[PDB]
């Protein structure tokens, strides 16, 4: 424990931030599926 | 393996500061935000300067007041 | 005559400070310290240890990037020859790309080499503002060195990336060398009407000199009662000593008005700062807004007028 | 046409009157700043009543330090301690003339030989021990050879005359350094002597005190305890030094030529 | 006004010349016999300064201007309305500029203190005196210095470093300029570092030394230390000053090329 | 506890602060709506 | 993936609110003049346009300053 | 909820001194007051300069008794 | 932590809700005078 | 926080608005004036 | 004497599974990549 | 003397697997020329 979290809390917050992580590259994806159908670039 | 080699992973906020973490990726995404729209802009894709779907300041060089008041000097 | 306090005569020797302890949670330092006799004769001798984290290894690897690049340009140059390097050293630099170029990303032999090397040392001074930044913040102190640092890294940008944004090509920029970037120097005065007639070029001028003035001062001072401990300047501030009133009364009696032992730290900081501000000042309105300086100032009543005698023709108008 | 004017008012005249405007205001606040000792001012009236002022621009509010290891408060600008007991003579009859001490000159604290009143406690490290100790307190350090160790040398002091013979070195642990040296003088006390105020010559094996006369280190101030420094004592010794700078030899304060 | 502790450190003696004729105060100054000189000094040379901005074309502030001789009258005597105004104000100054150190000296000498402040200052009126002195002297006229006026002695400037062709290239002016920059850097992180300890992050207690230490050890890996940041500040500013008086001296006496040529001899050595 | 609120004040910090940044992005996109009819960009 | 959030609401157990808040909005006002001035810079400028009309023009040709500018 | 989700909102100012947050947006507002005036100032809406709804400079140039002064050299 | 109660602050906050809305207020009809004598748009 | 009580905040209140408010007059006076001499819009 | 990072070998033996798996993983995804790449604009 | 804390045991142990560890990487740096060499040669 070099930061002091034990092992719930480091399973507690890895869920959440896996579940942030998963909803950003979502959101990302959305925009590149819209951008593509505007102006396609390959 | 291959199968169940990353149950150990939520172990890594034992070694790595989460506040800390959750900051650096905050401040990099920023800036790799602002880095790929400047690199975008500076090609031919860019979207500001294509005067698509109309170029606005030769609109209004064109408007026929401006341009009877130019007539009249 | 007396002592004056420029050498240690005397020089101890005690086991290495290892630093005093930071928050839990934090990498230990690296590196076993040195003794230097010679840095010894004038300050201190201890050389390390170092603290080397998250943000200062991002900064020295793109630093590191950075200096590799601008070396095998200059290299590229002389034919890969080290000899001709060392003997046409000073001459040699990485060019920024042609002008007509735009704000495009040009090819690499053309002036993309010199994109890549400024864009690795911006990310370089920018992840070094942050650890600088934390590492006064860890240890519970101000953070004043963080403000002065962000003033000089938005002059780094000015010159180098915002003006040649706001002008439309990044051939506005200076070079990479010794002489190539003196060169830089004098041919944007002479492009932009000489910036002798730049106003904020002034004030940064007259802060700059007034830098060495107060520093001069300053060392003087301190030196000149250091026998009355006048060089531990945190005991002077939080219970003032003989050394600080005798430091008041010497101003207060030459010149009419005085500081204090905290107070001239902060007339340090300003007149350090305000160089730089009308700096950015002065290079971010040439050319943009201002295309002739001298023009500027006959229009705003500023430059003096040589009498004549004679008639010279323009033969442009003939 | 080489000198065309389109139009007077631009943006360079407008930032030019904003940084006008920008100075002209820190220096406001510094010159407050500078005002947090010494204030608020005496001034003295046209039949001599003294009124105190405060200048231009007023005196700011308190602020507080909070010294380490239960050190205290620190209110500035606050109280002070009262002076001593200084005695003077004015030369001439009108708020500016100088003055003249009334007794001996070395043993008097006016002039170059005067202190101010500190704390009675030693100054810390950040661990809470005393900073500034004997090396045989600090039983760490060690002089490095190459350099002359003072330790057995003797004490000239500016007239050719013998003050007395060095015996001790006070170092500084928090910046390792030399601070002061202990000598036994001529009635056997123990003095000490800043190292800023001593020229070192390791052949003739001597330490040359331009300041004061040989006798004079009969009368240097003592400390209470020899296993610390606090700073009342450090500013009463450095003091005593630099009066001898004016008062050693009636014809020091007498005009070169 | 007095300060709150002044009065006991206002005792007679420590003057060079006079004695007890000039030795008081006048406000919060310290007069002196060299306080005398000096305001007499300056006040000549301010009013004569004001003169010969009445019997040129403008008062404008900007656009004063008072001129040497020409380099005909080489080291010898101008009318008053052709140069001589010029020479006597560089009389004047002279005598204000001397009068200031020694002044200094007295002060330094009653509070009892070590003379560094006035010894860093005589290198700032060495470079004056290199200016309108030592270099006409060597090229041999008076009319070899540069015209009192804000805006005019800048033309003088401009003229004189472009009479090399390109005056980056000179060695000394090079050393000098990398003095000047890098003793801005050392004042902005001293004043930083001070205002750091003594005003920490809200509700912490002063710090130490010893934090002083640490924080540039951990950035940078080496720490000068307390006293001997003041000794570096006097020596860079003294050097800024030391190297602008020499690249002056070499300029005209003792170089007549274009300065880039000098460098020359490096590239020429016969070892590579 | 490290910002020493409770799990109470947490929650209470949370919903606000949800709300306050859903009414802000509502704003924003009124702005663009009103800007695509006055002068459309792509 | 509907109770994958529910834990949420503890952020603030660990990032300080004030700072937090302070932050956004700085960095808000930033942005804010950032891409008005990008905007300004390009194509789309609304204020120097001449829409609905040029002013300066508009001053040019006015017949008592053309009256004005005949006698001269 | 859509309008009892704004009720704590007055405990803003248990985490947020009033006076500090009083200035600051006081001097802000003061900043971009000059800021906006002079970005105006500096475009085609200028109203100090476009000689409406006359020209001034112009007028003083034509008077009569100026110009006939200007005759009269 | 800033020393204010409950009852202060829901004081503090009615007046300071208050009197943003009369800044506001002024504002519009700054702009609604500057639409009459030179629209920008 | 100011050592000022409720009833001399009152006072100084009273006198504060009687003082802006003569001010503003003034200006707009002055601005009447130069409207009638020199008008800008 | 020796320079140690605290680890005792079980806890070295877990990083180091991870780490292998995790590196593997990544190289994984470039090898992808670069298919894509060539399959689209070949540069040999 | 200088000493870097390792026993005899230590040191053997270290260096089978640093040498394993050189041959290995060596061994790719091979194949990646003869790859070079069959698409590009260059003396
Ligand atoms: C031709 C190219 C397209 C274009 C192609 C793309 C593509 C492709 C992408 C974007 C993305 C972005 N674009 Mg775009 N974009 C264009 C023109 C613009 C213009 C403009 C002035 O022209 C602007 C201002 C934007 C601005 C943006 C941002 C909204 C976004 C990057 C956010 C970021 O950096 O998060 C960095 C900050 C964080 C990660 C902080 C962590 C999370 C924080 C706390 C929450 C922030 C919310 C976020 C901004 C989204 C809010 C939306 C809500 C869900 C409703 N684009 C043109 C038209 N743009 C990216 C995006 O939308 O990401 C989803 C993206 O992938
Ligand atoms: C085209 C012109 C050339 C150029 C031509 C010259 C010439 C010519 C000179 C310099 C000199 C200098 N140049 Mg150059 N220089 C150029 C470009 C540069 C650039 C740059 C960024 O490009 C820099 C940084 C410099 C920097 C410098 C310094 C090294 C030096 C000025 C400091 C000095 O002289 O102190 C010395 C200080 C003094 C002379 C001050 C005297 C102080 C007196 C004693 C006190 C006065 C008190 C006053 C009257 C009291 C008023 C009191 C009120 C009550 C307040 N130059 C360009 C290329 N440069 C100057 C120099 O080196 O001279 C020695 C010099 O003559
Ligand atoms: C062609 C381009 C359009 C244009 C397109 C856009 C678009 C698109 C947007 C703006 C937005 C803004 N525009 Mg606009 N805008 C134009 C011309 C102007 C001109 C001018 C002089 O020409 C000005 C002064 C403005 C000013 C503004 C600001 C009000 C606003 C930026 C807010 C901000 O920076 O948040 C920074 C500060 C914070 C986030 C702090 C948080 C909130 C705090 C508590 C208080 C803020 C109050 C807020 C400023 C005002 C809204 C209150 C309402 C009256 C209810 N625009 C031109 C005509 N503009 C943005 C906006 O409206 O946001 C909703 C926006 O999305
Ligand atoms: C084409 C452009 C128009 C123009 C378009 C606009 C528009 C649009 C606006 C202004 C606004 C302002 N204009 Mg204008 N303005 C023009 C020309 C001028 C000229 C001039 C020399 O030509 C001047 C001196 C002004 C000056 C002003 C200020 C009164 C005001 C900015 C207030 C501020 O910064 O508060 C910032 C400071 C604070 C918030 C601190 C606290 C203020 C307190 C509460 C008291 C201040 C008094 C207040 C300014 C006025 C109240 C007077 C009434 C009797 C209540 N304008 C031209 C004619 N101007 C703004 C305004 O009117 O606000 C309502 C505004 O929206
Ligand atoms: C075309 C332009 C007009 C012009 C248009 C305007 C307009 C519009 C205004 C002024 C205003 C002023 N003008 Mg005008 N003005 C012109 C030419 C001049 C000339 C000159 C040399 O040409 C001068 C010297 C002045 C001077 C002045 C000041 C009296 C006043 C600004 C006061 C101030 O700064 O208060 C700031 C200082 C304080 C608040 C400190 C406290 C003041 C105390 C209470 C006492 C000061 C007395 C006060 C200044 C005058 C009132 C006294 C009366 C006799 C009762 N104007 C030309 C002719 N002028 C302003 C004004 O009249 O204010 C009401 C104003 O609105
Ligand atoms: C003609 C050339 C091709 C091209 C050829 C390639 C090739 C070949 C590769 C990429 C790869 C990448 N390309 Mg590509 N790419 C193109 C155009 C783009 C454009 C654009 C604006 O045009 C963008 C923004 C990208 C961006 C990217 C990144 C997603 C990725 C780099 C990862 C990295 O930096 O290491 C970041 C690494 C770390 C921080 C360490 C390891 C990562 C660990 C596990 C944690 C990080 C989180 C997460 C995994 C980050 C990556 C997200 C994805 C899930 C991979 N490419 C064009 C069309 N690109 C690389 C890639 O795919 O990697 C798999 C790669 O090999
Ligand atoms: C005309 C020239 C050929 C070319 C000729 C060669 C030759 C010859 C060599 C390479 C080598 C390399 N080339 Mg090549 N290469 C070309 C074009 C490229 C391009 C590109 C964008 O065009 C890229 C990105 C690369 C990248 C690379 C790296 C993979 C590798 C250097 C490794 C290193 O520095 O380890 C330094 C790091 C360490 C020693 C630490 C330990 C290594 C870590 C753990 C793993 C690194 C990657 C590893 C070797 C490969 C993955 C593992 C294996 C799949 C098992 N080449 C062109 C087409 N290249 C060298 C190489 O591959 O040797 C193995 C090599 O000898
Ligand atoms: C599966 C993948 C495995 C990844 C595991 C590691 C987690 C990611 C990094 C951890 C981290 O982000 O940590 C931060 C490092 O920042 C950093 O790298 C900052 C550097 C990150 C970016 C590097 C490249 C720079 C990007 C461009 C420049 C950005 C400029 C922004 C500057 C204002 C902070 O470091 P420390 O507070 O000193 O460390 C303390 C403990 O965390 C570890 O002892
Ligand atoms: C210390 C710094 C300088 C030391 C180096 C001196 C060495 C050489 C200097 C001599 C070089 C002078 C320039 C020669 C070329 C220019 C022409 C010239 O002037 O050289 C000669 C003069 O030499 C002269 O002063 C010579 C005068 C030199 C005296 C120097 C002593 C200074 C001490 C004064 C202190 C008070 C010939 O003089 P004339 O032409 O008759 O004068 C006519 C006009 O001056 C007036 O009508
Ligand atoms: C042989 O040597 C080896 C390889 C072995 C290594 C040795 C290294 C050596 C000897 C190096 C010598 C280096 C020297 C002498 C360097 C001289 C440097 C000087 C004096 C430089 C002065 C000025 C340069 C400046 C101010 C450059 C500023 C550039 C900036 C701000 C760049 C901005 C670019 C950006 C942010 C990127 C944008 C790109 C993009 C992608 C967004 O465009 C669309
Ligand atoms: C009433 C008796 C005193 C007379 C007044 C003193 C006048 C002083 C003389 C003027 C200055 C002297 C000129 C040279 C001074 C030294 C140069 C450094
Ligand atoms: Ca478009
Ligand atoms: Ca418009
Ligand atoms: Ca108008
Ligand atoms: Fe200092
Ligand atoms: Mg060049």
């Amino acid at each position: 424990p070099s930061t002091g979290l034990t092992e719930s809390e480091a399973k507690e917050f890895h869920g959440l931030f896996m579940a942030s992580m998963t909803l950003w590259f979502g959101l990302v994806v959305l925009a590149h599926i819209l951008s593509w159908m505007y102006r396609p670039w390959l | 393996m291959n199968a169940k080699s990353f149950d150990g992973m939520h172990k890594l906020w034992m070694i790595m500061n989460p506040v800390s973490t959750l900051w650096a990726i905050f401040i990099f995404q920023i800036f790799l935000g602002l880095l790929i729209h400047m690199v975008v802009l500076s090609s031919d894709l860019n979207w500001h300067d294509d005067q698509i779907p109309v170029g606005y300041q030769l609109q209004g060089e064109t408007l026929p007041v401006n341009l009877e008041m130019k007539a009249a000097q | 005559p007396e002592y004056q306090n420029i050498f240690n005569k005397v020089q101890v020797r005690e086991p290495a400070y290892p630093g005093v302890e930071l928050p839990k949670g934090s990498l230990p330092r690296v590196g076993k310290p040195i003794f230097s006799y010679w840095l010894g004769k004038i300050g201190d001798a201890q050389i390390g240890p170092l603290y080397l984290g998250g943000w200062g290894i991002a900064s020295l690897i793109s630093g590191f990037i950075a200096l590799e690049v601008i070396g095998l340009n200059m290299l590229a140059s002389v034919g890969w020859d080290p000899r001709l390097f060392l003997k046409e050293f000073f001459w040699l630099g990485l060019e920024p790309p042609p002008p007509a170029y735009g704000l495009s990303i040009p090819p690499l032999a053309e002036g993309g080499w010199w994109l890549i090397a400024g864009l690795f040392l911006t990310m370089s001074l920018l992840l070094w503002w942050v650890r600088v930044y934390k590492r006064a913040k860890d240890l519970g102190m101000g953070t004043h060195l963080s403000w002065a640092f962000a003033v000089a890294i938005l002059f780094f940008l000015t010159l180098g990336f915002i003006r040649p944004v706001l002008m439309g090509s990044w051939g506005e920029a200076p070079p990479f060398g010794i002489f190539p970037h003196l060169d830089w120097t004098a041919a944007i005065s002479i492009r932009y009407g000489n910036f002798y007639y730049n106003p904020f070029h002034g004030l940064s001028i007259a802060f700059m000199y007034g830098s060495a003035v107060l520093f001069a001062m300053h060392g003087g001072t301190i030196l000149a009662v250091s026998r009355y401990g006048g060089d531990r300047e945190i005991d002077q501030i939080t219970d003032r000593g003989t050394a600080a009133e005798r430091a008041m009364l010497f101003w207060r009696w030459c010149m009419g008005f005085n500081a204090s032992m905290e107070s001239i730290h902060r007339w340090a900081w300003w007149f350090a700062v305000f160089c730089i501000i009308n700096s950015i000042l002065g290079i971010i309105l040439t050319g943009t807004v201002v295309d002739n300086w001298y023009l500027w100032a006959v229009k705003h009543g500023v430059a003096p007028s040589y009498p004549s005698e004679l008639t010279i023709d323009n033969p442009y108008l003939t | 046409e080489f000198g065309y004017i389109t139009q007077y008012f631009d943006l360079a005249q407008v930032t030019l009157w904003a940084f006008w405007l920008s100075l002209l205001s820190v220096i406001f606040f510094n010159r407050r700043e500078d005002k947090r000792e010494g204030y608020p001012q005496e001034a003295v009236q046209i039949f001599g009543k003294t009124i105190l002022t405060e200048g231009f621009p007023f005196m700011p509010a308190p602020k507080t330090f909070k010294l380490p290891h239960n050190g205290g408060d620190v209110v500035k600008p606050g109280p002070e301690r009262p002076q001593y007991d200084f005695k003077l003579e004015q030369v001439d009859r009108f708020a500016g003339a100088a003055y003249r001490p009334v007794g001996n000159p070395m043993l008097a604290g006016v002039g170059p030989g005067a202190y101010a009143v500190r704390a009675n406690k030693p100054d810390l490290t950040n661990a809470g021990d005393p900073r500034i100790v004997p090396m045989r307190v600090a039983k760490h350090f060690a002089v490095v050879d190459k350099d002359p160790d003072p330790r057995g040398m003797t004490v000239i002091g500016a007239d050719g005359q013998v003050g007395g013979k060095v015996t001790e070195i006070w170092v500084d642990r928090a910046e390792p350094q030399v601070r002061y040296l202990e000598l036994e003088a001529g009635n056997k006390k123990k003095v000490l002597v800043p190292i800023a105020l001593c020229v070192i010559k390791g052949q003739k094996r001597e330490v040359k005190v331009r300041s004061i006369n040989g006798i004079h280190f009969n009368d240097v101030p003592t400390l209470s305890n020899y296993d610390q420094i606090t700073l009342a004592e450090e500013d009463k010794v450095s003091a005593y030094y630099g009066a001898g700078t004016l008062y050693a030899t009636p014809n020091r304060a007498e005009s070169v030529l | 006004a007095l300060l709150n502790f002044e009065k006991k450190y206002r005792v007679r003696g420590g003057t060079l010349v006079g004695g007890d004729l000039f030795d008081f105060w006048v406000g919060p100054f310290y007069v002196g016999f060299f306080g005398v000189s000096a305001v007499f000094f300056a006040t000549l040379g301010t009013m004569l300064i004001l003169f010969g901005a009445a019997i040129g074309p403008t008062l404008n502030i900007w656009q004063i201007s008072i001129a040497p001789p020409d380099l005909s009258v080489g080291l010898g005597f101008a009318p008053i309305r052709e140069g001589g105004l010029w020479q006597v104000i560089t009389i004047c100054a002279v005598g204000a500029f001397v009068s200031w150190a020694l002044r200094q000296v007295e002060i330094a000498r009653k509070l009892g203190m070590g003379l560094h402040v006035p010894f860093a200052f005589s290198f700032a009126i060495l470079a004056y005196l290199t200016l309108v002195f030592f270099r006409p002297v060597l090229l041999g006229a008076w009319g070899h210095a540069f015209p009192y006026g804000l805006f005019s002695h800048l033309d003088w400037v401009s003229n004189v470093g472009y009479q090399t062709l390109h005056f980056h290239y000179n060695p000394a002016h090079m050393l000098a300029i990398s003095f000047f920059f890098i003793n801005t850097l050392a004042l902005a992180m001293h004043g930083s570092l001070i205002l750091s300890v003594v005003n920490p992050q809200k509700g912490e207690e002063v710090k130490t030394a010893e934090h002083e230490n640490t924080v540039f050890r951990d950035i940078v890996g080496y720490s000068i230390g307390a006293l001997a940041i003041h000794r570096l500040g006097l020596f860079l500013a003294i050097n800024a000053a030391f190297w602008s008086a020499v690249c002056m001296i070499l300029t005209g006496p003792f170089w007549t090329r274009g300065w880039p040529e000098w460098w020359m001899w490096w590239p020429n050595l016969p070892i590579w | 506890s490290t910002t020493g609120l409770t799990e109470a004040e947490s929650k209470e910090f949370h919903g606000i602060f949800m709300a306050s940044m859903t009414l802000w992005f509502g704003l924003v996109v009124l702005a663009h709506i009103l800007s695509w009819l006055y002068r459309p960009w792509l």
